[PDB]
């Protein structure tokens, strides 16, 4: 418990420290920031342009031109610049269909891996999810998920079923493991022997239909207290 | 089968509108900076295509190998690993069954990801997962015999091991029949492919109209 | 100097043979500043290695890493 | 943006049924999936259920 607290507590300071020095670690926010932002200048400066006018600004042209002369011009550029917010328009839709796309999986993920503890892989992060802390942004979320990543891994010779007394035992849970000299039971994500007993393992059949029998004596723990 | 890409198309303003004008570009300046905008939608889905092909090929951390030896247990892989003598037959399949210009300001930009690119990360996708199974998608590889990943994989699914451990070689060759079921339909059953191609279809006729709309 | 692709040509960039995790993309697996000049390189895929497999080896893990990570 | 939600698709499809067993019925093939198996194609990837 102590190894694992101060696992956490030495990632989390890292996660924060790491944030904190990395520039442009939000680049998530900061291109959909910056794009919505030079949609909106790039709408703005669409007033400069005449789109065949003589003038650009509407008050100059409409205060030197009679109304029959001036209609033709007001006219093209009421075209000009309602073809240019339509166009503003289209491309704010779409962006916004994208990040609605985004908050889904944002609440999604929001649901699957901060109210529960997902299964899928690679879903909330490298690793086997734990767990995970919502953190607010300015325009979005940053999730810190939690992983088990296995390390320090060692060779084994393994076998499918153990056989005894002419029958094959295969385990309940885990694996069946050798360092050599021995056979063991471990769970498959952390090596933990058990010395091989009934109690932990189950039988089907002979033991001859399976490929990769190897001979052991399997424990009974109902054995040693008769004496 | 799902579509990851298109091609990237890169359309030029000034060359398609105009095109060794300099009276048709001076009149163009004067509706602003459209074509600034259009080469820049264009830019952007244009990285989009290389972001897609990332997400989805490139997750492994490092490229896996297959072993020499091809013994797993009575299972015969042969139809989907890559072969050294150019990818994996299936691959080739794929590569002739579907049926895929450059001519005014209509460029089309290659991929950053290549085929063979591609394919190594596909050869490393299923490289590892007949050695270690999915734990090269958590931590490092890990090793296990391919018996023993299918018989937890029975066992993921309700079925307890021994099923598969007294049933192995009629596994081995349900596995086998069907791989070369699936050979034998791609190679004599036509428009199997078709979501595939209708994006490649779909870009040509958008193209294609874009260019009958200069004349 | 000048270098040939099959995205185009990229003048200005000498050529070397190795190949790292790539910063700028061009196309066609080449991507490109180190040690004072702009070089061009194919991407390197990542590292690469080999499992010890076998039909009876398996690889048990005995220490785990707690890590957290951002989304 | 089409192309953009199947790519999306794809991914967590490659990351969910290659990279790992998928318990969610009717993901990865008719049946109860056991593993899959991404190869190549010229625009796209195709998964062996
Ligand atoms: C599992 O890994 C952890 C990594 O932190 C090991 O903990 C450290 O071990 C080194 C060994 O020299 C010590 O110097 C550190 O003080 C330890 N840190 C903490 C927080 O415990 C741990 O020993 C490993 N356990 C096993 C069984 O290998
Ligand atoms: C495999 O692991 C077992 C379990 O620890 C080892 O058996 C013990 O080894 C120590 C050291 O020689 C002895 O003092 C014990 O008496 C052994 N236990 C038994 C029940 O015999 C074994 O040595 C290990 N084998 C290898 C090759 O490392
Ligand atoms: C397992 O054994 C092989 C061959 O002896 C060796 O190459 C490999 O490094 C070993 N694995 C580990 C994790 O030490
Ligand atoms: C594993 O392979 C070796 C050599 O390739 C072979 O002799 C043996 O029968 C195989 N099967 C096992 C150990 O179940
Ligand atoms: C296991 O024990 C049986 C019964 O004595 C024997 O026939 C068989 O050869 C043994 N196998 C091994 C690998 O020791
Ligand atoms: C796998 O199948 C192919 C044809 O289906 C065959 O040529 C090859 O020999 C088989 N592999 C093994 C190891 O038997
Ligand atoms: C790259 O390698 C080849 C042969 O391995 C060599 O001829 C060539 O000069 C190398 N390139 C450079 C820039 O040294």
């Amino acid at each position: 418990q102590k190894l694992i607290a101060n696992q956490f507590n030495s990632a989390i300071g890292k996660i924060q420290d790491s944030l904190s020095s990395t520039p442009s670690a939000l680049g998530k926010l900061q291109d959909v920031v910056n794009q919505n932002a030079q949609a909106l200048n790039t709408l703005v400066k669409q007033l400069s342009s005449n789109f065949g006018a003589i003038s650009s600004v509407l008050n100059d042209i409409l205060s030197r031109l009679d109304p029959p002369e001036a209609e033709v011009q007001i006219d093209r550029l009421i075209t000009g610049r309602l073809q240019s917010l339509q166009t503003y328009v289209t491309q704010q839709l779409i962006r916004a269909a994208e990040i609605r796309a985004s908050a889904n999986l944002a609440a999604t993920k929001m649901s699957e891996c901060v109210l529960g503890q997902s299964k899928r892989v690679d879903f909330c992060g490298k690793g086997y999810h734990l767990m995970s802390f919502p953190q607010s942004a300015p325009h979005g979320v940053v999730f810190l998920h939690v992983t088990y990543v296995p390390a320090q891994e060692k060779n084994f010779t393994t076998a499918p079923a153990i056989c005894h007394d002419g029958k094959a035992h295969f385990p309940r849970e885990g694996v069946f493991v050798s360092n050599g000299t021995h056979w063991f039971v471990t769970q498959r994500n952390f090596y933990e022997p058990q010395i091989i007993t009934t109690d932990n393992t189950f039988v089907s059949g002979n033991c001859d239909v399976v490929i990769g029998i190897v001979n052991n004596t399997v424990y009974d723990p109902l054995q040693p207290e008769l004496d | 089968i799902l579509p990851v890409s298109m091609t990237k198309t890169s359309v030029d303003c000034t060359m398609y509108i105009c095109g060794d004008s300099t009276e048709c570009s001076n009149l163009l300046l004067q509706y602003g900076s459209f074509c600034t905008q259009l080469n820049r939608a264009l830019t952007g889905i244009a990285v989009e295509q290389d972001k897609n092909t990332q997400e989805v090929f490139a997750q492994v951390k490092q490229i896996y190998k297959t072993p020499p030896i091809k013994d797993f247990g009575g299972f015969n892989f042969s139809q989907i690993l890559p072969d050294p003598s150019k990818r994996s037959p299936i691959e080739d399949l794929l590569f002739n069954k579907v049926t895929l210009q450059k001519f005014n300001g209509l460029t089309v930009l290659p991929p950053l990801l290549t085929d063979e690119m591609i394919a190594q990360y596909t050869s490393a996708l299923l490289a590892g997962t007949i050695t270690s199974g999915w734990t090269f998608g958590a931590g490092p590889a890990l090793q296990i015999p391919f018996p023993m990943q299918m018989a937890y994989r029975f066992n993921g699914i309700g079925v307890t091991q021994n099923v598969l451990y007294e049933n192995q070689k009629l596994i081995a060759n349900q596995f086998n029949s069907a791989i070369g079921k699936i050979q034998d339909s791609l190679s004599s059953t036509p428009s199997a492919l078709g979501k595939l191609q209708d994006v490649v279809n779909q870009n040509a006729q958008a193209l294609n109209t874009l260019v009958k709309q200069l004349s | 100097n000048v270098f040939q692709t099959r995205a185009g040509c990229l003048i200005g960039a000498e050529h070397v043979n190795n190949s790292y995790e790539c910063d700028i993309p061009i196309g066609a697996g080449i991507c490109a500043v180190a040690s004072q000049s702009i070089i061009a390189y194919t991407m390197s895929l990542g590292a690469e290695n080999s499992v010890a497999y076998s039909n009876n080896s398996i690889a048990i893990p005995t220490n785990f890493t707690i890590s957290v990570t951002t989304e």
